[PDB]
C-alpha cells in the first residue's frame, strides 16, 4: 500500500523547513561530500539555492514565515543535489576501497 | 519643539551630549534618591529608628 | 594613491528645482571597499569640523578655473544660458559667480557642511561584489564625529 | 541575624526601579538599530 | 602602514577582530547570548571574590567568622557576600543554558570549541565546590568530607590520594589553606581557557539556528550583538539581583549558618541546586566504586555527544522527533534535580535510579537512533 509514502509527506510537513520556502536539500549540514557536491552545481541552481537560504535567514531572524500559499508542496520539492551527493560518495569509496587493498 | 532644540543643544555634538549625561545624572541621582528614600520611610512609617528616636533623644531620665 | 583604495572616485552637487544630492561615487575592487568608504566618510567628516583656509584657498581657484571650462565654446555657453533662465530665472554671469565664489572661507564651509552632512542618513546605492562594505548602521555612525 | 536587613530592602527598591527604567531604554535602542534588520526586503532578480 | 588604527593596531587589532568587526550571522536568537553572559559572569566572580577574600582567612579558627566579620563589619561586605554566593549560581544557570543550546543546535560539531567548553565546565565546577568550603559551615565541611571520601573507592591508588588530597587524615586545616588556593587559582584557568574557547570558535565562526551556512548574511558584531547582549545582561540580571537581594537565603542550605562539627553528621547532606542532578545519580547505584563512575560519566559523557550524531541536518529545528526528545531529556533532568534534594527512601530511590538509567539511554542510545529513523524519513 501507500504506507511508506504517508509516513514521508507526515514528516516532511511536521519537519516545516518548507514554511521557510527551504528545499529539502537545502537543509543538509555541510559535511566534506556536500562542500563537494555544491562545487559541481550548474550556476542557475546554485543561485536559486543561495537565494532560498538567504530568504531563509531573512525570515529566521525576523522571527516570521512564509505564507502558507508559498510553502514548499512535498511532491514539488526537487531534489536538485542528491544526484550530484549520491556520486561524490560513489567516488570516495571507490578510492577509499582502492587504497586499502 | 523641546525634541527638536534638545536635538540641537544637547544631541548634536558628542561634546555636548556626554556633558549632558554628567548633569543628567548629577540630577538624576540626587532626585531618585530622594524619591526612593522618601517611599521607603513612608512605606515604614513608625518603625524606623528615626522615627521612634524623640522618646529617648533628650527626653528620658 | 597610497593604500590602492580604488579605480576612481568624484564627488557631486546635483541640483534640482527643490531639492538636491550631494555625495560621491566610488569603483574599487571587492577587498578595498571598506577602507575607501572609510576614507570617503572620514573626508567628508573633516569638512563640517576641520576645513582650513589653505584648503579653500585652492578650492576656490579650482572652482573658478571650473567655471571658467563651462563657457568653452558655443554649445557649452548656450547650455549655460538655456539652464540659468529655467533654473535661476535669469543669467549668472562669470564675474557675478566668481564674487559668491570670493566670499566662502573656511569658516563658511564648515558650517554648510555641517548643515547638510553632520549626522544625517544618507542614501546608498552599491552595485557588483559589495560584501566587504556592510551595514547601513556603520554607514550611519560615520556620518559624525571628525 | 542580619542587621542589613532594612538597608538591603532599600536598595532592593533602589535596584528594581532603575533596572525597570534600564531594561527599558535597552529595549529601545536595541530595535531602533535592529529596525534595518526587520524591515529590510530583498528579491531574486536573475538574468532570466 | 593601515588608514584606520583599528586594523593595524596588535592589540586594538584583537579587540576590532574579536567584538567589533566580527561577522556574527544575521539571526542568532537570544540562545546565543550565553556566552558573553558566561564572560561577564566570569568577570565578575573574580572582582567580588578578590574583595571578599581580602578579608578572610583561611583557618580553621576563623574561617566562619572571618565571613561573619567581612558581612557584619565590612562596608557592604554583606552585599559583596551576596553577589559573590548567589553569582556562582547564575553561572551555572548560564552554562547550563549555554550547554542546552548548543546540544539543540547541534554546536558540538565545532568539536574544539565544544570540547574546550566541557574542561571550562569541569574547572567551573571543581572551583564552585572548593569554594564552597570556605565559610567552614557544617555544609562546607561534610559536603568536603562525603566527596572527597569517594576517591577511597578507586583501586589502590585510592587510600592514598585521598589523605594526600586532605593533607591528614581528615578534612581538616591543611585541607582548608589548600581549598584557598586553589579556589583563588582555578578561576584564571578558567579566563585563560575560556581564551582558547573563543579562538577555535572564531576558526569558524557561530552557528545559527537554521543550522545552514550564513555566508550569505553576515553582519558586524557591533552594533547588532553587543547591544543585543547589552540588553540579554540586564534581563538576567533582574531576576539574580532581585532574588538576591529580596531573598537571599532562598539557595542556601541553614545547615552552613551553624560552624563545622566533625562530631556530628547532619541529617540531610546535599549540595547546591548545580549539583542535585549528579548527586542523584552518584546516589543511584549502590556501590560506592560503581556510583563514582556514575557520577564521573554523568558529566563525561559530553566528550561524547560530537560523535553521536546521525542527523544529516545540524540542528533540531527541523527534526520534531528529536525536539520531543530533547525536552524529555530536559525534563529528565528535573527530574533527576528533584530528587537529587530527597532522602534515600521509597518511592525516591526506584524513580532516582529510572531517571538516571533514562538519562544515560537518551543519550547513547535513543538519540543517535530517532536521528538515523529521521534521515530515511526524509528519503536519505
Ligand atoms: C552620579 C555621578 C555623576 C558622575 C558620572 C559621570 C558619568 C560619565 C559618563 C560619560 C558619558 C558618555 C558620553 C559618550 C558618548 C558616546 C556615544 O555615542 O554614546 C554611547 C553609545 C550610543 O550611540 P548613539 O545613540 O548612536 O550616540 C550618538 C550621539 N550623537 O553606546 C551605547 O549604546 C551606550 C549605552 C550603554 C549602556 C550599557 C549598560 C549595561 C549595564 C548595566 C549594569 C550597570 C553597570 C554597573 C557597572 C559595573 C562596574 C563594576
Ligand atoms: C543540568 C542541571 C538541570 C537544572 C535545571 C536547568 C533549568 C531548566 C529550565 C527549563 C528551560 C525552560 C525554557 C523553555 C523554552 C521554550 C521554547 O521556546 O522552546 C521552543 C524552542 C523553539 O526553537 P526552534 O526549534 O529553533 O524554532 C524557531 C522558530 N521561531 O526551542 C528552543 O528555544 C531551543 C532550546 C534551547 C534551550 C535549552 C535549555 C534547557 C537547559 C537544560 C540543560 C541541558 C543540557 C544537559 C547538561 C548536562 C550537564
Ligand atoms: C567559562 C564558560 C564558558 C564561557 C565563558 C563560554 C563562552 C562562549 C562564548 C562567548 C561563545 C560565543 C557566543 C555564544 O554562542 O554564546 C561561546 C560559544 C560556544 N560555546 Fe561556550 N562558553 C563557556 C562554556 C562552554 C561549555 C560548557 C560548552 C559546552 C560543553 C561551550 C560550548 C560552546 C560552543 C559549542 C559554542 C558555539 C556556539 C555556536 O555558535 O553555536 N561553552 N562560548
Ligand atoms: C569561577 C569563579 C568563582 C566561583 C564559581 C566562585 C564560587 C564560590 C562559592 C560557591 C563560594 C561559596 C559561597 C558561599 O558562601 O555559599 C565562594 C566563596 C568564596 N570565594 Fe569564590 N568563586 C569564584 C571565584 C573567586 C575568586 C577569583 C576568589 C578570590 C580572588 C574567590 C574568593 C572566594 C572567597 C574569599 C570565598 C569565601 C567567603 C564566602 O563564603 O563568601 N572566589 N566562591
Ligand atoms: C565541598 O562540598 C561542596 C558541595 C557544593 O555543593 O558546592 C557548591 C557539596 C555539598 C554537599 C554535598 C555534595 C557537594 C558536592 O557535590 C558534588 N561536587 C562535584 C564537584 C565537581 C564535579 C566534577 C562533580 C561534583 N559532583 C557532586 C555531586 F553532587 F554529584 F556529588
Ligand atoms: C550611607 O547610606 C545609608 O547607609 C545605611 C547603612 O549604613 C542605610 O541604612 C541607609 O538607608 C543608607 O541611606
Ligand atoms: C541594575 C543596576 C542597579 C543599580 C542600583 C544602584 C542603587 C544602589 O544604591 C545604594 O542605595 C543604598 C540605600 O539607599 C545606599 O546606602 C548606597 O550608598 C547606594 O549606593
Amino acid at each position: 500500500g501507500r504506507l511508506m509514502d504517508r509516513i514521508r509527506k507526515w514528516y516532511y510537513n511536521a519537519a516545516g523547513f518548507n514554511k521557510y520556502g527551504l528545499m529539502r536539500d537545502d537543509t543538509l549540514y555541510e559535511d566534506d561530500d556536500v562542500k563537494e557536491a555544491l562545487k559541481r552545481l550548474p550556476e542557475d541552481l546554485y543561485n536559486e539555492r543561495m537565494f532560498r537560504i538567504k530568504r531563509a535567514l531573512d525570515l529566521s531572524l525576523k522571527h516570521r514565515i512564509l505564507p502558507k500559499e508559498q510553502w514548499v508542496k512535498y511532491e514539488e520539492d526537487k531534489p536538485y543535489l542528491e544526484p550530484y551527493l549520491k556520486e561524490v560518495i560513489r567516488e570516495r569509496l571507490e578510492r577509499e576501497a582502492w587504497n586499502k587493498k | 519643539a523641546l525634541l527638536r532644540q534638545a536635538y540641537s543643544a544637547l544631541f548634536r555634538r558628542t561634546s555636548t551630549f556626554a556633558l549632558t549625561v554628567v548633569l543628567g545624572a548629577v540630577l538624576f541621582e540626587r532626585a531618585f534618591d530622594q524619591g526612593a528614600d522618601a517611599i521607603f520611610e513612608h512605606l515604614n512609617e513608625g518603625k524606623l529608628w528615626k522615627h521612634i528616636k524623640h522618646k529617648y533623644e533628650a527626653s528620658e531620665e | 594613491v597610497e593604500h590602492k583604495l580604488c579605480h576612481s572616485f568624484q564627488t557631486f552637487n546635483t541640483s534640482y528645482s527643490d531639492t538636491g544630492l550631494f555625495g560621491f561615487h566610488f569603483v574599487a575592487d571587492p577587498l578595498s571597499i571598506d577602507d575607501m568608504m572609510f576614507c570617503a566618510q572620514g573626508e567628508w567628516m573633516r569638512l563640517c569640523t576641520s576645513t582650513t583656509e589653505s584648503e579653500v584657498k585652492r578650492a576656490k581657484n579650482h572652482l573658478r578655473s571650473a567655471m571658467v571650462a563651462q563657457l568653452d565654446g558655443t554649445t557649452p555657453v548656450c547650455e549655460t544660458i538655456g539652464s540659468h533662465l529655467l533654473n535661476y530665472g535669469r543669467r549668472i554671469s562669470l564675474e557675478e559667480w566668481d564674487s559668491r565664489i570670493s566670499a566662502v572661507d573656511a569658516r563658511m564651509v564648515r558650517d554648510v557642511c555641517s548643515k547638510y552632512i553632520y549626522d544625517k542618513c544618507p542614501a546608498l546605492a552599491a552595485v557588483g561584489p559589495i560584501e566587504q562594505l556592510l551595514d547601513y548602521n556603520r554607514i550611519r555612525s560615520g556620518m559624525y564625529w571628525i | 541575624a542580619e542587621p542589613e536587613h532594612d538597608q538591603r530592602k532599600r536598595m532592593g527598591l533602589k535596584m528594581l526601579l532603575i533596572s525597570a527604567l534600564l531594561t527599558s531604554l535597552l529595549y529601545y535602542m536595541k530595535r531602533h538599530k535592529w529596525s534595518v534588520l526587520k524591515s529590510r526586503k530583498m528579491a531574486y532578480r536573475p538574468p532570466k | 602602514m593601515a588608514p584606520n588604527i583599528r586594523k593595524s593596531h596588535p592589540l586594538l587589532k584583537m579587540i576590532n577582530n574579536s567584538l567589533i568587526d566580527l561577522p556574527a550571522p544575521s539571526n542568532i536568537s537570544a540562545w546565543w547570548n550565553f556566552g558573553s553572559l558566561l564572560a561577564v559572569c566570569l568577570m565578575t566572580q573574580i572582582l567580588t571574590g578578590l574583595l571578599l577574600a581580602m578579608h578572610y582567612t583561611a583557618d580553621t579558627s576563623l574561617a566562619f567568622s572571618s565571613v561573619a566579620h567581612t558581612c557584619r563589619n565590612v562596608q557592604y561586605g554583606w552585599l559583596i557576600r551576596n553577589l559573590h554566593a548567589n553569582g556562582a549560581s547564575f553561572f551555572f544557570i548560564c552554562i547550563f543554558l549555554h550547554i542546552g543550546r548548543g546540544l539543540y543546535y547541534g554546536s558540538y560539531l565545532y568539536k574544539e570549541t565544544w570540547n574546550t567548553g566541557v574542561i571550562l565546565l569541569l574547572t567551573l565546577m571543581a572551583t564552585a565546590f572548593v569554594g564552597y568550603v570556605l565559610p567552614w559551615g557544617q555544609m562546607s565541611f561534610w559536603g568536603a568530607t562525603v566527596i572527597t571520601n569517594l576517591f577511597s573507592a578507586i583501586p589502590y591508588i585510592g587510600h592514598t590520594l585521598v589523605e594526600w588530597a586532605w593533607g591528614g587524615f581528615s578534612v581538616d586545616n591543611p585541607t582548608l589553606t589548600r581549598f584557598f588556593a586553589l579556589h583563588f587559582l582555578l578561576p584564571f584557568a578558567i579566563a585563560g581557557i575560556t581564551i582558547i574557547h573563543l579562538t577555535f570558535l572564531h576558526e569558524s565562526g557561530s552557528n545559527n539556528p537554521l543550522g545552514i551556512s550564513s555566508d550569505s548574511d553576515k553582519i558586524p558584531f557591533h552594533p547588532y550583538y553587543s547591544f543585543k547582549d547589552i540588553l540579554g545582561l540586564t534581563l538576567m540580571l533582574t531576576p539574580f539581583l532581585t532574588l538576591a537581594l529580596f531573598s537571599p537565603n532562598l539557595l542556601g542550605d541553614p545547615e552552613n549558618f551553624t560552624p563545622a562539627n566533625p562530631l556530628v553528621t547532619p541529617p540531610h547532606i546535599k549540595p547546591e541546586w548545580y549539583f542535585l542532578f549528579a548527586y542523584a545519580i552518584l546516589r543511584s547505584i549502590p556501590n560506592k566504586l560503581g556510583g563514582v563512575l556514575a557520577l564521573a560519566a554523568s558529566v563525561l559523557i559530553l566528550f561524547l555527544i560530537p560523535f553521536l550524531h546521525k542527523s544529516k541536518q545540524r540542528t533540531m529545528t527541523f527534526r520534531p522527533l528529536s525536539q520531543t526528545l530533547f525536552w524529555l531529556l530536559v525534563a529528565n533532568l528535573l527530574i533527576l534535580t528533584w530528587i537529587g534534594s530527597q532522602p534515600v527512601e521509597h518511592p525516591f530511590i526506584i524513580i532516582g535510579q529510572m531517571a538516571s538509567l533514562s538519562y544515560f539511554t537518551i543519550l547513547l542510545i535513543l538519540f543517535p537512533t530517532i536521528g538515523t529513523l529521521e534521515n530515511k524519513m526524509l528519503n536519505y
